[PDB]
């Protein structure tokens, strides 16, 4: 099952699960510079794609 | 600049994704009473000077009109 993975299906699966999704964030400690959720949600996609 | 503004301890914040929640959740049913409450809180400070200067404007216009008239 490992040997059947190439780059094409890797970026297909990663565009399925990572690209333009809504993440769950958990911060603890001095997290004032941790960005607001709209910044992470904007970081989940590229405008160059 | 972010990260060195204040010292905050023991505060937890919960949010949602903007795609996970409604844009206008109970818009009219919770917006009409809240607008009415803000109006109830602010009319007695805002409105009566404007009512007084409305009466000043109307009185001044009618006094100008009466001073236009020829006195018999
Ligand atoms: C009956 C009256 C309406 C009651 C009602 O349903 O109120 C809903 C709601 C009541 O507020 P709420 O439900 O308690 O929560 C809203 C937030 O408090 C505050 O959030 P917000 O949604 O009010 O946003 C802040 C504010 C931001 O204001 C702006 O962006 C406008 C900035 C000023 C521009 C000035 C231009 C020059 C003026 C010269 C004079 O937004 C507005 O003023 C709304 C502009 C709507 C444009 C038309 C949309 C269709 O009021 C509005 O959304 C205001 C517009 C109502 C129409």
């Amino acid at each position: 099952r490992i040997q059947e993975v190439d780059a094409q299906m890797l970026r297909d699966i990663c565009s399925k699960y990572f690209y333009d999704q809504c993440p769950a964030v958990a911060g603890y400690g001095p997290i004032e510079q941790l960005p607001d959720y709209n910044r992470i949600r904007s970081g989940m996609f590229w405008l160059r794609f | 600049e972010f990260g060195n503004l204040a010292r905050i301890r023991h505060v937890i914040s919960y949010s949602l994704s903007p795609f996970e929640q409604r844009a206008f959740p109970s818009y009219f049913s919770k917006g009409i009473p809240n607008v009415l409450r803000r109006t109830r809180e602010r009319i007695l400070r805002v409105a009566p000077p404007f009512v007084v200067v409305y009466l000043i404007y109307t009185w001044g216009n009618q006094e100008f009109e009466q001073s236009k008239r020829k006195n018999p």
